[PDB]
């Protein structure tokens, strides 16, 4: 086992699995309300 | 032996927060268009 460590790192474990679609829902709904105000 | 065992609180805890901006403003904002009416 000397060839090669192969350490995990951040990008081994999975990424934006479910979180990154409620802030990316979060960030539409906020920018909707923005755009409502705006509006009025 | 066969068994084996970043979040939205931190989003959706301020977005409400952001909301009740919106729930703050508009109101203040009509108070605007009366303060600019009352000189």
């Amino acid at each position: 086992r000397s060839n090669g460590t192969v350490s995990p790192s951040a990008f081994l474990e999975p990424f934006s699995a479910s979180v990154w679609v409620m802030m990316f829902v979060m960030l539409l709904i906020v920018s909707a309300i923005a755009v409502f105000v705006f509006e009025y | 032996r066969y068994q084996e065992c970043l979040t939205f609180e931190n989003m959706a805890g301020v977005f409400m927060l952001v909301a009740g901006g919106i729930v703050a403003g508009i109101f203040l904002i009509f108070i605007e268009i009366a303060y600019k009416r009352h000189k």
